[PDB]
């Protein structure tokens, strides 16, 4: 009937793609940003970052080498699909820290006081 | 001409401005007239099954 | 949290990035762009969960870019492709609508661009009555909508509404009598998107209709309708595309006779081998696997259409549809004579199939010959393999 | 009360019309070393006064190959869309009053194009387009700056709106550059220099033509209002005066453009920069 | 120069008077100098019961 | 037996319910240009969003103005195309047809 | 527009509220705030006044009949409005984050939605599409 | 998708939510056989959202005030 | 309350004069008059800036490139057979049918409905378009670039 006064000055924290989860695993950051996420990224991202990259650039100079442009097609092509490949690795990543996967690795790193 | 086609407008904007609320009024009394003839079916429904349902 | 949306992120960074790439190459002159449809294939792949259907999609689409050539074709196939993935995840009206008509528009500015020589102004004709006719169906669907969530106050969809809905659906795959609009695409519109819109659209709207969709009612009048139409009028039709056309009318009866039985999996094999068959068809140079195509969509026995056919012909003998599937044999039987037609036509014929001059010598022979090769895929059809 | 307080706002709109014609030609009179009228009553104080008699008395031509309703329709179209944008300046409370103002201001498009269509001449049909072409044009621009101006514009509650009486009482030092944008795009909607190029009111005779320049000289009011609620701190009768004084000022000094030129212009220098600027904006306003 | 004084004077003698006289119409009309300003649907709330409960207290003022 | 507000509800509905089919069937019906087809298109999408509008409004819901917004806008884009293709149909039949946007004929 | 039910009078009785209502002025600060009724009425009157602007001069002035006096004395437009109907939609997306006190990722998505629109605007300015030579 | 216009959340919202927490407790291996036991919450979510009872009600009222006015006109 | 319900019955009548009339400038002033109509009916129901946005889109930008086109591409045949042909009665009793009477309507077995005026709020809007419903608003976005580069390859060269 009488309406809640309305608070202006406070939005809703909301994503819009909502996991419907509990963790399942120890929570070391439940909300990590970009530093936390890439300071605890795992040696496979990296490497599949840059088995991308290098894929990315054989292949760009391959399509790109038809119109005498191989090179920056070699390098566009890289930078593509090696963003494809960190993107993936930081989410993995921040998926460790918030505990919806594994991270017994994580957990014996991210906290130099709360080690044991 | 003009004088005849701004007549002809006013004419039909009023008619149809008349003449429509009677078709919405007829819609919504037969409308009310089939709820009440429901109403009183079911009430005799549930006096029915009161009388042979215990 | 934003974590767990960073496919959505590389979509819309990787589109970003494409479309300067792509105006970069422009100023140079370039006459070709392979680059570009390779880096649109590695956005399509990089853009697809993991599933089965949406990774069927992908693959299609990757194999269905090989034949288009410009910057803003490769561009409206990839927002096509938005609209065909994130359809099957779809869970509401809202987002069907959006991607219905995401992908309406992107058929009907494909079918004005690609045009060329004196059929130029047919296709203009048929886009321009595929718009207006598709108009009138997203107007229905909206109508519909908005009457459903009024009556339940939420986006459920369930209720007397949803047989609207369903003739919806019905018209985006074709069904008779709603199906002179793909008649009508199929005399004029070049064969590329011809082979585009006899595959990757049905499977997105059956994928939708699979995973989030349930109606009160039932579709045996169109598959009537469907399977004696199409079968009638491909005997009719003398001119190949609208023989084409109307054999397509026909196989929709048979999928849609799938899905009103229940019985997914018989669905989903016919459809598989459909669409291996319409990527054989749209490629053809030598005219002698003309045959093949005539004697794998007739449902003669040892190739892979028969066995297509006959899941659905044993799932809906399971579950005693027997009217329905009288009147589904009695059409098969009457398939047969226009594949035979075919057969009379591109079989019993001397051969000539001219060589290449400007280079590109018989430039999609890989495709077709490894999807003809439908000869050994029905060992593994017999098994218990689609369920 | 509402009657009347409509009409004693339509009073000063079309006394200050007139006015504003006097001081149009005694201003650019005076910048060419001449005089203007003077003649016409007191120092030339009747000049516009005897314009309006005039064509009252002026016989109406109305051609016999045209559509009669639509060519009566366009300055009566236009005359009414300069007078409820008045109303919508000073008899409004709305919360998104700007917004409103916009969406009348593009409606005055129509007035151009009627009379395009109904006339039966070649150039008419040829002018409509360009000068339609030239408002459509500057209405983006004039709406990116109506962007980046409402993310600063808060009420006492917290809400944020587009309420004049809501307008801070200080000029807008932090958006010089977009307030010359609005108004050079001022000058692009009214059709003046540098825009002058396209007219469409050439087989207009009498007071329809009189209507015609009523509701320009109206726009041109209503458009200097708003420049001054959004950028000078408040509406004005001084402000009014030297907005107008400076129009005037342009009018005299300068050539006008070709017309794929201020096309460029519009499409490729004021579009981006207001649009850069709303960006710039909404990360100040975070 | 001197002859462009005049109509210059006269449109901010003009602009002056009529919104002064407007002023004090519309300030007849709403008895408020704020009735300009934004209002949300709380505001919007208020106004309307104040007004209701103005008419109320007419009602039984009539009474007694 | 029914109040002020029901007869306002009542004649919203039949009204929007009547432009619907108005915009579905008229043009087609009186035999007109492709033009005029795309008009009466808006004027279904107009029916259509006035409804989403009356709806959100009644339940108190934020999805009608999603739905009215998304429709504006969609509509906006098929109608652009479809104009598009009428002048390219036109300036490519005009030679020989004269009649070249009526189908109806 | 009168209400018409107890709970739209706030619960008072009697025949005196609805009398006044019925018979009210129009005040912002009363019924009708943010009313947009003075925009009908100023179309009505301006309508009129036009109107007279119009009729007068076929009463008060001279005319004559001559068959000379009634008589007449590119697809960049199609752009030009095509874009204009599309960067509106645009402008109109934009409206409601300007209105609202934004954090941080609605900053994000506007600006994703911002780059999008200026990615096929740059498009068509490297393809010398607003270059209007023709 | 249940967010309100004006509240934070729509005017029947907590009714539909009381109708899916009752389906969402049952546990028939259908939905349909689901709904049979859940037909008092989805009724009091349909009185929510339309009112048709209560109008009902209201009707009835004014058919008993037409009718002791027309066949009862008693003077006194 | 006669004008309120005056003005929402005229945007059916309007609805049926766009395809009445012979000329096609005269179905665009209907149009544009059904619009303008209809962005005042639906202030009646509380909603401030969407009607300002029907106006602003439908009438500022979608009419004028209406008008472009008829004026640009027709000259005059309404003699030519748009008043020697007639219209279709089949079409006529099928609008009858569906749209006088009403026989699938879509309130469905209901009859009667209470309208009720809502308060828009942007700030509710705001957060529902960039927070609740943000990829619907990129794809909306994504439709948009079809739109315009679709226009810009079909322009008739
Ligand atoms: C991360 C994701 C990386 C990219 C993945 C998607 C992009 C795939 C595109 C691709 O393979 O480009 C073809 C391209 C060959 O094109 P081309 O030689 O320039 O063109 C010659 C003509 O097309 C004429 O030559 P052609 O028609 O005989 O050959 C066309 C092409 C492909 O031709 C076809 O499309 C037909 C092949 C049918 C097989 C489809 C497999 C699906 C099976 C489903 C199983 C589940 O040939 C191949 O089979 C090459 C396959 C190479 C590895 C693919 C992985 O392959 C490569 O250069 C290698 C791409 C592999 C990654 C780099
Ligand atoms: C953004 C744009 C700018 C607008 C916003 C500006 C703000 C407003 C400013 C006001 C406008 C200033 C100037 C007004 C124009 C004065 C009239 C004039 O010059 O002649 C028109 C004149 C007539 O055409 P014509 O040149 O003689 O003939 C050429 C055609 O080929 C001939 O075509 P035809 O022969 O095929 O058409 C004949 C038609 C001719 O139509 C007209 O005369 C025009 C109609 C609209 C003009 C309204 C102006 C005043 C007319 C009287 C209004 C009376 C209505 C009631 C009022 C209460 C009075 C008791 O008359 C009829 O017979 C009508 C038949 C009715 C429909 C039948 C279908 C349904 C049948 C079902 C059963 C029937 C029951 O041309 C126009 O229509 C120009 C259009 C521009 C008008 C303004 C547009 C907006 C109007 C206001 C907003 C709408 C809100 C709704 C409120 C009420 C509705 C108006
Ligand atoms: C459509 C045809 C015209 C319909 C005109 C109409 O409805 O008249 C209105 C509106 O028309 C007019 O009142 C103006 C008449 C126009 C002609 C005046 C010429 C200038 C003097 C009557 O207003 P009232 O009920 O007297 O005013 C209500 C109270 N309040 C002042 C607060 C708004
Ligand atoms: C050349 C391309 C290279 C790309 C790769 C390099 C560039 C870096 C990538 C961009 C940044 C990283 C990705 C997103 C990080 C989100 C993680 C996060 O939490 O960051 C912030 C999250 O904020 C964001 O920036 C959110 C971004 C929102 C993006 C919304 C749109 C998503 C995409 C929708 C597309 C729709 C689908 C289209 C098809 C249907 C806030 O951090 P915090 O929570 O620690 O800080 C708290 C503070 O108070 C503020 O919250
Ligand atoms: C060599 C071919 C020539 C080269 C050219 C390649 C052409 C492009 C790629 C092929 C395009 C056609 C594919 C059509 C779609 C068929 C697959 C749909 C998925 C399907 O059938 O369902 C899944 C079975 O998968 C299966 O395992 C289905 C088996 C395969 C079906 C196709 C039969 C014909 C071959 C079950 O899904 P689930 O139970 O896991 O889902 C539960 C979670 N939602
Ligand atoms: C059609 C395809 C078959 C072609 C020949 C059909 C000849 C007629 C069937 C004669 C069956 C003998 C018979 O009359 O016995 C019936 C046994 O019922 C039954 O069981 C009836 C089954 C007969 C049809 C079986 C044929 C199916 C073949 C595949 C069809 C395609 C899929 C299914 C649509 C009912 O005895 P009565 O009523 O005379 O007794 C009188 C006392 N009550
Ligand atoms: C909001 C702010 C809006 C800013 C709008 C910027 C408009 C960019 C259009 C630039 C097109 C002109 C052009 O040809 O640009 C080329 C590349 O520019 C680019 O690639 C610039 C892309 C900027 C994306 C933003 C220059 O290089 P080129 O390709 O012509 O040079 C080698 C061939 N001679
Ligand atoms: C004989 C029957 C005649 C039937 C005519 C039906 C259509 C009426 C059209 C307007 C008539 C004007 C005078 C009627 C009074 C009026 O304004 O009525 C209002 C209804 O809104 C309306 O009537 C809304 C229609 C408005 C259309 C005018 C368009 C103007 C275009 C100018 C651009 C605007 C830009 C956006 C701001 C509410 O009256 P009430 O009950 O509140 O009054 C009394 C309490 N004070
Ligand atoms: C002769 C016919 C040969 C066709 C080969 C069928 C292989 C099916 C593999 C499916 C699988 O392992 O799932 C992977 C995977 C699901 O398992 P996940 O890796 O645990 O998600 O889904 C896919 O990638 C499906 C691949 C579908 C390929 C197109 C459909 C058939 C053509
Ligand atoms: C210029 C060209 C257009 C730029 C905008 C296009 C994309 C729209 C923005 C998408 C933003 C996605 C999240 C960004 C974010 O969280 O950054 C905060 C984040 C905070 O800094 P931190 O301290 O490293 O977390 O900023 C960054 O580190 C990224 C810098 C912004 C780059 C935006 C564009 C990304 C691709 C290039
Ligand atoms: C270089 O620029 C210019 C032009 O080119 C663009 C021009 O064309 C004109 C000439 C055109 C004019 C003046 C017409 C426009 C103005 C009008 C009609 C004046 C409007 C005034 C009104 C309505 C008030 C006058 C009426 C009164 C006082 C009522 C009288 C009643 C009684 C006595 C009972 C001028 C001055 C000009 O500078």
């Amino acid at each position: 009937t009488w309406p809640e006064p309305p608070n202006y000055y406070e939005a809703p924290k909301h994503g819009f793609k909502v996991t419907l989860e509990n963790p399942t695993f120890p929570i070391i950051n439940p909300d990590p940003n970009i530093t936390d996420a890439v300071t605890n990224m795992r040696s496979e991202n990296w490497g599949v970052v840059a088995g991308l990259a290098g894929l990315g650039y054989v292949a760009g100079y391959y399509f790109g080498a038809k119109v005498h442009w191989a090179k920056p097609t070699a390098l566009f092509t890289s930078i593509f699909l090696g963003k494809s490949g960190l993107l993936w690795g930081m989410s993995d990543s921040a998926h460790r820290l918030m505990g919806f996967k594994e991270n017994s690795k994580e957990v014996a790193a991210n906290l130099p006081h709360v080690m044991q | 001409g003009l004088i005849r086609n701004i007549a002809t407008f006013a004419t039909a904007v009023v008619g149809w401005s008349v003449g429509i609320p009677f078709v919405v009024q007829a819609r919504m009394n037969g409308y009310v007239e089939r709820n009440l003839a429901t109403y009183d079916a079911a009430q005799r429904q549930k006096a029915e099954e009161a009388a042979i349902g215990g | 949290a934003a974590a767990a949306a960073m496919i959505e992120l590389d979509l819309c960074f990787g589109l970003l990035l494409l479309i300067l790439f792509g105006l970069l190459s422009l100023r140079n002159g370039h006459v070709s762009l392979a680059h570009i449809r390779f880096i649109c294939q590695c956005w399509l792949v990089m853009i697809t969960p993991l599933e089965v259907q949406d990774f069927a999609l992908c693959i299609l689409t990757v194999v269905l870019l090989q034949s288009f050539h410009s910057f803003e074709a490769l561009l409206f196939l990839l927002l096509a492709y938005i609209g065909q993935l994130y359809m099957m995840h779809s869970c509401n009206l809202v987002s069907f609508y959006v991607c219905l008509e995401a992908q309406t528009l992107c058929v009907v500015v494909l079918c004005g661009l690609l045009a060329r020589g004196a059929s130029t102004s047919f296709s203009v004709e048929a886009a321009l009555k595929f718009l207006l006719l598709s108009a009138m169906v997203s107007g229905m669907a909206l109508f519909w909508f908005s009457a459903m969530y009024q009556r339940t106050g939420s986006l459920d969809m369930v209720g007397q509404e949803t047989f609207w809905i369903l003739l919806v659906m019905l018209f985006k795959l074709g069904v008779a009598p709603m199906h002179m609009w793909s008649v009508d695409l199929y005399g004029s519109i070049p064969k590329s998107l011809l082979l585009y819109l006899s595959t990757a659209p049905k499977l997105s709207l059956f994928t939708f209709w699979a995973s989030s969709w349930h109606h009160d009612f039932s579709v045996g009048v169109f598959i009537l309708f469907s399977m004696f139409i199409g079968s009638i009028g491909a005997y009719g039709q003398p001119a190949l595309r609208s023989l084409f056309a109307y054999s397509t009318i026909n196989e929709i009866g048979l999928l849609l006779l799938a899905v009103e039985t229940a019985g997914f999996h018989t669905l989903y094999q016919h459809l598989g081998i459909y669409i291996i068959t319409q990527l054989l068809l749209w490629n053809l140079t030598d005219k002698r696997l003309f045959a093949l195509c005539a004697v794998s969509l007739a449902g003669l026995p040892p190739f892979a259409g028969f066995f297509g056919k006959a899941w659905i012909f044993w799932h809906a003998m399971s579950v005693q549809a027997f009217s329905l599937l009288a009147a589904a044999l009695f059409c098969t039987l009457l398939s047969l004579v226009y594949y035979l037609r075919v057969i009379r036509l591109f079989w019993t014929a001397p051969v000539h199939t001219a060589a290449s001059f400007t280079g590109a010598p018989n430039q999609t022979t890989l495709t077709s010959a490894c999807a003809v090769a439908l000869a050994f895929a029905p060992v593994m059809l017999v098994k218990p393999f689609v369920i | 009360m509402i009657v009347a307080s409509i009409l004693i706002l339509i009073v000063p709109v079309l006394l200050s019309v007139a006015m504003f014609t006097l001081a149009e030609r005694t201003v650019m009179a005076s910048m060419q070393r001449r005089f203007g009228p003077q003649v016409s009553g007191i120092s030339g104080l009747l000049q516009p006064f005897w314009d309006g008699l005039k064509l009252g008395v002026k016989e109406p031509v109305l051609p016999d190959s045209s559509s009669a309703g639509a060519f009566a329709a366009s300055p009566m179209i236009s005359f009414v869309l300069s007078q409820v944008a008045w109303v919508g300046i000073c008899i409004s409370d709305a919360s998104f009053q700007g917004l409103v103002i916009m969406a009348i201001s593009s409606l005055a498009v129509y007035g151009v194009m009627l009379a395009g269509w109904a006339s039966n001449s070649k150039y008419a049909f040829l002018g409509c387009l360009r000068s339609v072409a030239l408002m459509v044009s500057y209405e983006l621009s004039l709406g990116a700056a109506l962007l980046s101006i409402g993310l600063f514009v808060t009420d006492g509650t917290g809400m944020k709106c587009l309420n004049f009486a809501e307008m801070p009482t200080t000029p807008q030092y932090a958006m010089l550059p977009l307030c010359l944008i609005f108004l050079v795009c001022i000058l692009a909607e009214t059709k003046r220099d540098p825009f002058d190029l396209p007219g469409y009111n050439v087989e207009y005779s009498s007071l329809g033509f009189a209507l015609f320049f009523i509701a320009e000289y109206a726009n041109m009011a209503v458009m200097s209002a708003i420049a001054s609620i959004y950028f000078l701190g408040g509406f004005s009768a001084l402000k009014i005066t030297a907005l107008f004084f400076a129009f005037v000022w342009t009018r005299g000094t300068l050539p006008r453009y070709r017309y794929d030129q201020f096309m460029r212009l519009g499409w490729k220098a004021f579009l981006p920069l207001t649009l850069a600027f709303f960006a710039l904006h909404a990360s100040v306003a975070i | 120069g001197w002859n462009a004084l005049p109509s210059l004077v006269i449109i901010t003698g003009i602009w002056t008077a009529g919104l002064f006289a407007l002023d004090k119409v519309q300030m007849f009309r709403e008895n408020k100098p704020a009735w300009a300003n934004n209002k949300d649907g709380w505001q919007k709330a208020l106004y309307r019961r104040d007004w209701y409960l103005q008419r109320e207290e007419e009602t039984l003022a009539m009474a007694k | 037996y029914y109040t002020e507000g029901e007869i306002f509800g009542t004649t919203f509905m039949y009204t929007t319910n009547m432009m619907f089919w108005a915009g579905i069937v008229g043009a087609v019906a009186f035999r007109r240009n492709l033009i005029i087809l795309l008009l009466s298109a808006e004027t279904v999408m107009l029916a259509c969003n006035m409804n989403f509008l009356f709806t959100a409004a009644y339940l108190n819901d934020i999805t009608g103005a999603i739905m009215s917004i998304t429709i504006t806008t969609i509509a906006a884009c098929e109608t652009a195309i479809g104009l598009a293709l009428c002048v390219a149909y036109f300036h490519m039949r005009s030679a020989t047809d004269v009649e070249a946007l009526n189908m109806l004929k | 527009y009168n209400a018409w039910s107890p709970a739209q009078r706030y619960f008072v009785e009697g025949d005196h509220v609805v009398t006044a209502e019925a018979s009210r002025t129009f005040q912002f600060t009363g019924l009708d705030s943010g009313s947009f009724y003075p925009y009908v009425i100023a179309t009505v009157i301006a309508t009129a006044i036009s109107t007279v602007f119009i009729v007068a001069p076929l009463v008060i002035a001279p005319s004559r009949v001559d068959l000379d006096k009634s008589s007449a004395y590119s697809v960049s437009f199609y752009l030009v409005s095509i874009m204009y109907l599309l960067f509106d939609i645009e402008i109109a997306y934009l409206f409601p984050y300007a209105m609202t006190h934004a954090s941080l990722p609605m900053y994000w998505t506007m600006n994703l939605f911002l780059a999008i629109l200026v990615a096929g605007f740059a498009y068509e300015w490297g393809m010398g599409a607003l270059e209007w030579r023709e | 998708a249940g967010m309100g216009l004006s509240t934070g959340t729509a005017r029947c919202y907590d009714w539909y939510m009381d109708y899916l927490k009752c389906m969402d407790e049952r546990k028939e291996p259908m939905i349909a056989l689901r709904r049979e036991h859940c037909l008092e919450w989805l009724e009091d979510y349909n009185e929510c959202l339309h009112r048709e009872k209560e109008r009902t009600r209201r009707q009835v009222i004014e058919r008993e005030r037409r009718a002791q006015l027309a066949g009862g006109s008693k003077p006194a | 309350m006669f004008f309120e319900n005056s003005a929402i019955l005229l945007c059916a009548l309007l609805s049926i004069a766009v395809g009445y009339t012979k000329s096609p400038f005269m179905s665009l002033m209907y149009s544009v008059m059904l619009f303008i109509n209809s962005s005042f009916v639906l202030m009646m129901l509380g909603f401030e800036f969407l009607a300002l946005v029907n106006l602003l889109v439908y009438v500022g930008a979608l009419a004028v490139l209406f008008l472009f086109v008829i004026m640009l591409l027709e000259i005059p045949a309404t003699e030519l057979r748009a008043y020697s042909r007639g219209w279709s009665t089949l079409g006529i009793f099928v609008f009858i049918i569906n749209g006088v009477f009403q026989i699938t309507p879509s309130m469905g077995p209901r009859g009667i409905i209470t309208g009720l005026p809502g308060a828009e709020s942007i700030t509710n809007l705001g957060h529902a378009l960039y927070l609740y419903f943000a990829d619907l608003l990129i794809l909306n976005s994504l439709v948009l670039t079809v739109a315009l580069f679709g226009r810009f390859a079909i322009a008739p060269v």
